[PDB]
């Protein structure tokens, strides 16, 4: 009754989406072949949110797997849980955008977006009542960033009323892996501001820092970071699929956390993250859970919230718990840190509780925050873009597909306006 | 699904292609006679052989190569060698007389004889592959055939295809170890064409690889076989991302976008840092940090130039084997924090990282030891403008007296081409000077 | 030498495509040391932590 | 009760008949040796429709194999089901008709027609109550196109009231493998229009297109095409062998479809045809089955049904399904495509639901369509015949066997009337 | 069940028969002594009851030197010793000697042997006459033999394989006369005359096979491959079998238009076949190249009327249909407007068998494109020009008229061939 | 798996040797059962291993440039009906072997082209019987045989049933055992 359409774009988007679907199938007890092997009636109930029916208790996701490189489709199919997806939902081009925003946004992305929209519309029309769309991509690349932004614009044009959540992986200079990432990020920020209901900024630096200092993982790979992002993504929409004492869908979170239309860039997080060595030395009750939630070192946006007060906060709890403890913990964390919250808003934290925790955990909480620390996240990109555009480096690659310097200036101005909007409420 | 075309021109190009195709045959498990003994490899993810070797219904695999030369000696040596049955007989194009180390002979007089046949064979190969990704061109930068015929074929290919990528692996003349007295003439005449029509030209010096073999391999008196093997290793590591699975795959278009900032500033360097003997490898730890550090030292560059005088502009590190991105990030941080390694101010991030999960293969009898990790550091550094300056100085010294101009003008090539090429190279050096200086 | 009879033209692939219950499902596991296996283990897997 | 006599004429007819008997043996559990190895009582209660009991649990099919060249019949004897047929039922000549209608209809065919009629009469007199005749042939050949028509004439003279069913493979220009096939096609349709009661038009082009687009088969051999035709043949007469909620035998179909004596040419099809990749990810339901039945790409004739108004249609569903769903789906198909059906017939389609699906299949539906678009095949054959007859291209071969140039003129004119009548009701 | 009588006349016919029977013995696994270490050989061999296999052939030739070579050769044990008909004096490249004078000496014995072969049969399909137009006996004796066969077996088919004079390469001075005289008897009695040319096969061997100096031992092998591809449908099963009757029905539009060409597609060297993808589309496309026909004529200057493609080996019918559609899309290959479906297809499952030491390479599939086109009229025009030049001055007609033969039949045959070429020109006109 | 034919009327024993000459004799025109068994077992092996195309086919064997031997294990069920319990294809090939210390070899050794056992009979301990029968019939020791891209399960099979471990891998996707005493080195370092 509240179906969600999932779109994966680019290599990072496809890998995070594969991890996300693996985690959801774990939660719903769905076999990797599409069969249902769950043991609880709750998992099968309201399974239509993320899955369709294929007869003989076989369920397939509503995912649309999108990339300009067929190698990503081959890897997804060969990887675990790759048999779960519908083959007709695999849409691909001849070759990747090559880290070029224009290549993936004006010619190859334009040619493939028709097929992608056809698949998305076919999936959406089958739903009884879709709540909205969620999309996973990376801002640093060409294919993901550019053509995912094109998809965002097209879908927002087609479905103006539905909730649009993008879990974009923003680039950071510490863990830079490409050269022309600032150009694509700056060109995508404008589209993300314009045509998204709520976007969850994710950074690789923050995920590596979490895996290194919160966990004690030796040689973390992309799989662990994708699993953390997957856990956050699953915990965001846990109320839609399971009963709870105080439910909250995506629209409720958007209402709570968006004081103003452009101020919807969130900061995700996960509560029960702790090392394997410290499993037995630390309890997992509500107080320490919220303490982690609001800890500055447990954020996936690679920004210190201590440099900017939160506009709003939201901790979506899971598992059996008492609302009194949750409410008093939220009040304590909002009063003891009054310098880290805005005064002009009386209550900053929205609390949601679900009765089903993730498998293997007694209770879990997902923290998302509309802090003003995103100022630094976009300031890094603005600085890099300004430095590169001062001497017009690598610009001929973008101008060779139809772009112009005027569009680059427009994107830079829009992102500067957004960061100024965050700044002027910091005070 | 993704295929590239390898074109080898001149004696140096054909000889380097020998090592390149030996490396490919060992890497993809293809016997030199053409047969592929592994039937199970004809399926699943093991379909990587289609990138280089075209499949036939008889079970044989035909390399997508065009070994063209104006003289028949080297191609006949191939035809009598071990790889006689590997290449298609029609692809092995031969002339009757070499270019005699003359640019004009290879460009017009002898070029026009077989340029049509070469283009026909290239078109026939291209029409067979449905996922043509680009062209790999191997040629001596200062030879006769490898200059003139390479110029002609490159301009004809640019006319015919256009948007398809074209990557050149040239043998740049060494500052001191030059085997012919007329090397700079051919070098600067072909500089005009290789700049206009190519996309990424990775020049190589024989003396630099000689020094690398002497130091890192303790090979006192090396030969051309070692140089060809090293160049083949570099090309295999470059093309590894097109046929193997790994995090951060780098396509040819990704490489060009990341590394080439301007249409004319497209002449990078190349180095295969983890070169080491079988003995020193036991003592070395051979981790990501040290192999990344060894890339940037001046003694590991395969062009005889000192990078310290030239600020780096864009670096593409193509890792292989057991590599985790955290190690690459730590190595990048340590490289950026170094004061000696000077980058430009207009490139805040200049590292493009490509990781592959296929460890490098080692040819039996080769000097390179078996390693778990490998990396190619292709840097668009400005310091090679010193090498171009040396070449221009040599050209000026010979052209002040008209040393051998009559040889060139006797084959239908005008004398004004020398001045045109000299001013083009001067403009290229001026562009490098303009780009290198900080804002 | 003798005349050769062929069985490929006598194959009936449609007779199997008309089934709707026979499902293979189980598939072989790629070599962990192979690049595909390494990718599946690193970018498509995670160390369990909870 | 309601026994059916099956006759296989020519190479194509023999191949199709062998595949059809293999399919039926699979349906009824008949072992290739002729024994019964089935597991359901409903598979044996109506074994007399297609088979004769041999006493020792052996059920020889009621089939007559006729072909002028012995090579095909030797291949059938050496084939997988060579022991099934009665050895004396094999009737053959010395040399084939040589793709000559006159050779296979006037002298060489007529030499063997006496024996063929003798064995057909012997098989028919062994039935409790004969229903009709099934004959499989190809219009393009000589042996088929001539001998089949002569046999049809002889049987119609002998049995004027029994139903006659011919599964003819009409030649197609795109898969033309004979230089003089339009001549044989015209001289065959001349007798087919007057004599038979239901001709199922099959085109190799349409079958190849089905195997390519739908089943995604890279190398479709003749086994696949014969199996498709066999599935259609099994679906048509499934109400004579298994119980069903709604029953429709051959006579019921003949009454329901044809409004006029000469309009008895049908376009068949099959609903559950799905590729291996989409086999698991597609839920087979009555709406999907009906949509695939009425899909233009699923037709087994080259002519597009969208180019002419449907006269009558018949979908013979198989499997356990609710009659309300079937009726609502068929009515929805009629309403959506109201321009594709004749307005002077209120209900344009006949429905039949059977209880026993094909083995290994949960739900199936066989489509039989009678549309004016079938005139396209006859128009193409007429154009080719006119082109060759303007100069008497190969007429000397036919005139050498006793034919006349006036007979060829009559056949072309008579087939033009068939095109005219089909075009008459299409506006 | 279905067996074919083969007759070889003249030195050219006898040597072509040697190659053909070597190829047949290799294909069916029959040793030169005749012993075989199922029903495949029934077409081209007769069971002796004792396990030996005698080929169904007659080697007739006036000069005995080539038949003596056979009788002293490796295959001396295959053929029936009384089936190797011999004479004493050759025709000396004279039509009259082979037709009347020396012909009547052994025509009765040849007819008796042919009748003996036909009586020991149940399923006779046709005749395979191998001869050369330019030769003396291979023209006159062939004419007389076919004249008697058209009377004794008026219903059975008569497939003739004739060596044709080349446009330039010549080995005789009076071969135009013999060819012109034989063109009379080809129309009257024969049903399909697959003429081939020595010069065309020379060019094929020089270009495709790359052999520089072939001497009849590659030409005969190629002709044997062609005839084996033609007759493979009668002894090996497969999809879309093509018997001789349907072959003639599809290939012969009018009683006088019965002179098809011949072509074998995958004729490539051993070292070049290993590196080539010999797809069905590729071989079908290279069938229609002018430099691949075995008659020295340009098919691009005429209109195709009926094309038979007898594919062999591992071939999928969909590939054949796609290749034929590709051929029909091209405008260079013009077909007559009155034959919209001028393609006849045969797909035999048996791949070709390559002889040891032969020039042909081992391939998985092959096709023999047999096209009836109006472009063959150029060769008849060339022979008309040569005959007119040689007959204006009456160069050697005295040798003919001095051997019990009339002068007027020269002009009669000349106007017969003129009528034939006029008929071809008329038929080639689009409606 | 199951085939509607009585395989006991052709095959003289449970595990029947099938050479190229044997397969040519057992033509699909009159002996379709053996060809269908080969093709279906090859299709099952390809489906289980996930290969893009089927590598084991009757036509691919009969027309192969080199002689190949395939092994079939069956079981008569009732009348004209039988089941198939495995498939094994072996043959001799020229391999460009490379042992330790970068020694180059060029020796003729047995190859394991295809080895597959049905899942229902995989736990019955019958693949060992099939391999023992192959070794007895072709009198080749495990020392001088080569494995074409051996799967993991094959690795445990070898190291458990023959105590052969540490399969040295060659450049041609072949993992021959640690027994390189076949012949002298064509080249030494
Ligand atoms: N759908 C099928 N079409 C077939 C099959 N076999 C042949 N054909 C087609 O049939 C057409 C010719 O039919 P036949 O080959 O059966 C000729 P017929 O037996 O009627 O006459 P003769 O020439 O006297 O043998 C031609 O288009 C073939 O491609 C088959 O198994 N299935
Ligand atoms: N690394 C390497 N350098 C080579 C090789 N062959 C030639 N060179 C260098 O390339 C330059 C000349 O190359 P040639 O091979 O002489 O050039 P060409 O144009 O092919 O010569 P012609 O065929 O005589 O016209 C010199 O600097 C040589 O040292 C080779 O096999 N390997
Ligand atoms: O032998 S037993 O039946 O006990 C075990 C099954 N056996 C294992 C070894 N191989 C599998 C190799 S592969 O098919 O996985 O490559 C044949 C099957």
């Amino acid at each position: 009754m509240r179906e969600i359409v999932h779109i994966q774009a680019g290599q990072c988007g496809n890998q995070i989406g594969s991890k996300f679907w693996e985690v959801i199938s774990d939660e719903h007890g769905i076999d990797p072949s599409g069969q249902y092997v769950g043991d609880s009636d709750l998992q099968l109930e309201r399974i239509n949110v993320y899955y369709n029916e294929a007869g003989s208790n076989k369920y397939v996701p509503r995912a649309v797997l999108v990339d300009l490189e067929p190698g990503t489709m081959d890897s997804v199919r060969s990887g675990p849980f790759g048999q779960l997806f519908r083959p007709d939902n695999y849409v691909f081009g001849q070759s990747g955008a090559g880290n070029n925003w224009a290549k993936g946004h004006y010619t190859e992305g334009a040619e493939l977006v028709d097929n992608v929209l056809d698949v998305v519309r076919k999936e959406a029309e089958s739903t009884d009542c879709l709540q909205g769309f969620q999309l996973t991509h990376s801002l640093g690349g060409g294919t993901g960033s550019g053509m995912g932004t094109l998809l965002i614009s097209k879908i927002r044009e087609e479905y103006p009323d539905r909730i649009m959540n993008t879990f974009s992986v923003v680039p950071s200079p510490k863990v830079s892996d490409t050269v022309v990432e600032p150009y694509n990020a700056t060109l995508s920020v404008h589209q993300l501001v314009e045509n998204t209901d709520s976007t969850f900024c994710i950074d690789n630096e923050a995920l590596y820092d979490i895996c290194f200092r919160t966990l004690k993982l030796t040689t973390p790979t992309y799989g662990d970071l994708n699993h953390l992002v997957s856990a956050t993504m699953s915990g965001v929409t846990t109320c839609l699929r399971f009963p709870g004492q105080l439910n909250a869908d995506l629209r409720k979170l958007a209402v709570n956390m968006v004081p103003f239309p452009r101020l919807h860039f969130f900061m995700p997080g996960f509560a029960p993250l702790t090392s394997r060595s410290n499993q037995q030395y630390r309890a997992i009750t509500v107080p320490e859970l919220t303490q982690q939630c609001f800890d500055a070192k447990n954020m996936m946006a690679a920004c210190d919230p201590r440099h900017g007060r939160y506009l709003t906060a939201a901790a979506i709890f899971r598992g059996r718990m008492s609302m009194k403890e949750v409410d008093e913990q939220m009040l304590n964390i909002q009063n003891k840190n009054s310098s880290y919250f805005v005064d002009w808003i009386p209550n900053n934290v929205k609390t949601a509780v679900c009765d089903i925790p993730p498998r293997g955990l007694k209770m879990s909480a997902t923290f998302i925050g509309n802090s003003t620390a995103i100022q630094e996240l976009f300031k890094r990109i603005s600085e890099q873009f300004t430095a590169m555009f001062r001497r017009k480096a690598f610009l001929h690659w973008y101008t060779g597909e139809g772009m112009d310097e005027m569009e680059f200036t427009e994107a830079e101005s829009n992102m500067n306006d957004l960061v100024s909007e965050y700044q002027q409420y910091q005070e | 699904m993704r295929e590239v075309i390898s074109i080898h021109i001149g004696q140096a190009g054909v000889q380097i292609g020998n090592a390149c195709w030996e490396l490919y045959c060992l890497e993809h498990g293809i016997q030199p006679d053409g047969q592929m003994p592994s039937d199970k490899s004809l399926g699943g993810s093991d379909d990587s052989f289609s990138t280089f070797f075209s499949e036939t219904g008889s079970g044989r695999h035909v390399p997508r190569a065009v070994m063209v030369d104006l003289e028949p000696t080297v191609i006949d040596e191939i035809r009598t060698g071990t790889y006689r049955s590997l290449f298609h007989p029609e692809q092995l194009i031969t002339g009757k007389e070499d270019a005699a180390n003359n640019y004009a002979r290879g460009h017009y007089t002898i070029g026009k004889e077989i340029i049509d046949l070469t283009l026909d064979r290239i078109r026939r190969l291209a029409d067979n592959c449905t996922g043509l990704q680009g062209f790999l061109v191997f040629h001596s930068f200062g030879g006769g055939t490898g200059s003139g015929f390479t110029s002609l074929l490159m301009e004809r290919l640019s006319v015919d295809y256009g948007k398809k990528a074209k990557l050149e692996f040239s043998i740049y003349p060494a500052p001191q170890v030059s085997t012919a007295v007329v090397e700079p003439y051919n070098s600067i005449l072909t500089t005009h064409t290789t700049l206009e029509h190519s996309d990424c030209s990775f020049m190589v010096d024989n003396e630099a690889i000689y020094d690398i073999c002497r130091r890192n391999l303790d090979i006192e008196r090396p030969s051309y076989t070692n140089l060809n093997r090293l160049i083949g290793q570099i090309v295999s590591s470059i093309t590894a991302s097109l046929r193997f699975d790994g995090a951060l795959n780098v396509d040819l278009t990704e490489f060009q976008t990341n590394l080439v900032p301007y249409p004319r500033i497209h002449f990078p360097l190349a180095t295969f840092s983890p070169v080491i003997s079988a003995e020193k490898a036991y003592h070395e730890q051979l981790s990501v940090a040290e192999i990344t550090n060894m890339c940037f030292e001046p003694h590991n560059q395969m062009v005889k130039c000192d990078p310290r005088h030239g600020k780096y502009m864009a670096v593409c590190l193509l890792f292989r084997g057991d590599v985790v991105p955290k190690d690459v990030n730590a190595a990048i941080a340590t490289i950026k924090t170094k004061r000696s390694i000077q980058f430009v101010d207009w490139c805040p991030t200049g590292f493009k990282v490509g990781i592959n999960y296929q460890p490098p293969t080692v040819v039996p009898g080769g000097d390179l030891a078996k390693v778990p990790r490998a990396v190619c550091m292709l840097s668009n550094t400005t310091a090679i403008a010193e090498a171009w300056a040396r070449l221009d100085h040599k050209f000026d010294l010979m052209y002040a007296k008209r040393a051998f101009v009559h040889w060139y003008v006797g084959e239908g090539m005008e004398e004004g081409e020398f001045s045109e090429a000299r001013e083009d190279l001067a403009a290229l050096e001026k562009d490098y000077e303009e780009v290198g200086v900080d804002s | 030498t003798s005349p050769i009879g062929r069985n490929r033209p006598r194959h009936d692939s449609v007779a199997d495509l008309m089934r709707q219950d026979m499902l293979a499902g189980v598939r072989a596991e790629v070599d962990p040391n192979s690049p595909t296996g390494l990718k599946n283990a690193r970018d498509f897997g995670h160390r369990r932590i909870w």
